[PDB]
């Protein structure tokens, strides 16, 4: 948890999945988002959050759906493909 | 096992998609109703289909169903609750089953509107199974639609302080003592940062949360990061959704709603996917 | 003013009889031009089964279902070829060598065209009866895929210094004896600033204009103006042309060749062009 | 004199696409007064010949235009080029 915390102030965007194991979309994304890691390594860095294992975590930045994609500047939440993912950390940064 | 493609819909669009790929030696399977599609047995007389004039809706339903059990194409009698682009196949979810197939077409024909959801979805619910450890202690509020989402609402019971059922369907509701249910018309939702509070004709309710669970869902819902404007999927002259692989035929792209365009739209669609599976 | 159509539908194929159905259907006076036998590729065909309701079904059984709907409906087919269509804002005038026919609204369901080597490139360079004053004293080429071109040949010989004819078709040409008979396939046109010379298989040609005399007209010429893409009529979703007013469906749109195509977007394009008549 | 000083369309009468463009023409000038004048090529050749008009419904400015084109189409190139 801390190293998560060390790696939100460093930098780079930072992108957390918020999965839970029962949600079926959240499983959905997590190939999706290994996927996007392995085709970008330097516009962004991608952690995943298992909503079930750190119910702090969510709490604290209002998450409103078990599976939900979080880079302050934007908010993604269900599930979404790789296209819109990529394209909308493109303008975002 | 993955299909070369899979079919959204047994309706004109459905079907005239299916022939076409099936001439072209792709493997194919079509989710639908046993009956083709509800307008085409329903129509009186149909003047404007080119070659049957004055045919009866229920006898051109005949028709149809004869040239695809000729062609040896079966209808798969399952409803799609969810379909899944995962970049080069699609995942397709039913509660009887799961398939994947490597190109969808979609040819839902209309849906259901939705009442101020989209301005906090965010801070609203659509799969009720996936959020409900979020809401502990809270309160909730279900729309349901049909009997699956009663006994969602049931589940929701065991974790919320408060739930709420609103049914949109007249029966008898199989639901536990601490659900509340509430017989009236929803009209709007409203919150100032989040979801606060519903409103309905004759009554306001006052919540954290609000689940939608809908029988007939739209498409933007049934596929996530599907690109709909005006109501209907965009799609380009080739019948192109904003998902790559992923078509749109009949009723769903949103222009006259008729057979000829129908099957049209589907024709074209596939054999644009066959294409696709090529180069 | 006289006897203007609603709407006008430029050919007889499924997407011209798909539109000129949907436009009956709607109280709209339509005229449909085209061949008293529809389509030859629907009575060629040998049969469909990617047609919905119709499995396999000869082309020629196809067709008569065709006339049937027609004339259950009281469409009457106008036996005519269309040599040209004039956008002039709130109508279309409609040139036939017959008559003169005016519409609200056209729609353009003509399949295929002859292709055209090194043409556009000097178009302007090098309508013979239009600009035959022009090239007095000059050397001419003719191109004739039609009888017509015969006659319009000996015509531009009187006034010509020279005028060559280019047959494209074996037949018992009727010409003057000023003109000269040039059997070979026209291969490139070339020019620096104006046409010079038309350039044939084993022959080369020193000529001032070139004329090409066709007897499936492009769509591009049909309609002067017609923006042409990639050899197939631009639309958008609507089956909109270019022009304001013009739509067109079938295999002249582009896309995959098709039956079940041509009569979806013959009835989009009707549809709509009723829509337009409507509002008004 | 005046065209002379101020320095088109060409047309001809047994040319019926030069006919059809002669009233777009004159549509084209009381729609747009502000940002047109008619040639007979039978009766001037010389200036058709001078300025080489090779088809005879030909629209000229710094721009050609050969063949019949629509209302839309010739405005168009008109406010481009302005
Ligand atoms: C009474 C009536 C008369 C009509 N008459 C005419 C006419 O005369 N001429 C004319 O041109 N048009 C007519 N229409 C309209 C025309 O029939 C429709 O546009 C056309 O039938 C639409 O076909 P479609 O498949 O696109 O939609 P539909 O035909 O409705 O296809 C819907 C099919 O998809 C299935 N499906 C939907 N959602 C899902 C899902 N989520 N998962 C799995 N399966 C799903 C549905 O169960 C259904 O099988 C008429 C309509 C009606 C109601
Ligand atoms: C043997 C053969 C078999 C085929 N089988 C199939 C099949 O099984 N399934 C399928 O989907 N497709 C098939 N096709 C292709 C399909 O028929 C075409 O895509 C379809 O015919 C296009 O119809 P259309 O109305 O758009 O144009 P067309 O059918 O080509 O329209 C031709 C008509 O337009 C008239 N016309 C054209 N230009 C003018 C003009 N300037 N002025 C006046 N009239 C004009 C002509 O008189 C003619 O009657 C086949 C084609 C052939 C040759």
């Amino acid at each position: 948890e801390s190293i998560f915390d060390e790696e939100i102030k460093t930098s780079e965007p930072v992108i957390v999945d918020f999965w839970a194991p029962w949600c079926g979309p959240s499983k959905m994304l997590g190939p999706i988002i290994d996927e996007l890691s392995e085709d970008l390594d330097g516009k962004a860095k991608f952690t995943k959050v298992n909503v079930d294992e750190n119910p702090g975590i969510a709490s604290k930045f209002g998450i409103a759906s078990i599976p939900t994609v979080m880079i302050p500047v934007e908010t993604l939440v269900g599930f979404r493909p790789k296209q819109s993912i990529t394209a909308s950390i493109e303008k975002h940064m | 096992e993955r299909y070369d493609i899979a079919i959204i819909g047994s309706g004109p669009a459905g079907l005239a998609s299916a022939i076409n790929a099936k001439t072209r030696n792709k493997s194919v399977i079509v989710f639908g109703s046993s009956d083709l599609s509800k307008k085409l047995t329903l129509a009186p007389v149909i003047n404007n289909y080119l070659g049957f004039y004055g045919i009866r809706g229920a006898e051109l339903q005949e028709k149809f169903k004869e040239h695809i059990d000729n062609m040896g194409i079966q209808i798969e009698n399952v409803k799609v609750n969810n379909i899944y682009a995962m970049g080069e196949y699609f995942s397709i979810m039913t509660s009887k089953d799961t398939y994947e197939a490597s190109k969808v077409i979609l040819a839902m024909g209309m849906e259901h509107t939705k009442p101020l959801k989209g301005e906090d979805k965010f801070l609203v619910g659509y799969s009720a199974t996936c959020d409900a450890p979020l809401y502990k202690g809270k309160i909730v509020t279900i729309v349901g639609y049909n009997k699956e989402a009663e006994s969602e609402a049931n589940y929701l019971a065991e974790l919320a302080s408060k739930v709420y059922y609103v049914p949109r369907y007249k029966d008898e509701y199989q639901l536990v003592s601490a659900v509340e249910i509430v017989k009236d018309v929803p009209v709007e939702i409203v919150g100032d940062k989040k979801v606060e509070k519903l409103k309905l004709k004759s009554r306001e309710l006052e919540t954290d949360g609000v689940f939608v669970l809908k029988d007939s869902a739209p498409p933007e819902q049934l596929v996530p990061g599907l690109y709909v404007e005006d109501g209907h999927i965009k799609v380009n002259r080739k019948m192109e959704t904003n998902i790559d692989g992923c078509y749109a035929a009949g009723d769903c792209t949103g222009k006259p709603y008729q057979y000829m365009k129908a099957v049209g739209e589907g024709q074209v669609a596939a054999l644009n996917a066959v294409e696709k599976l090529y180069t």
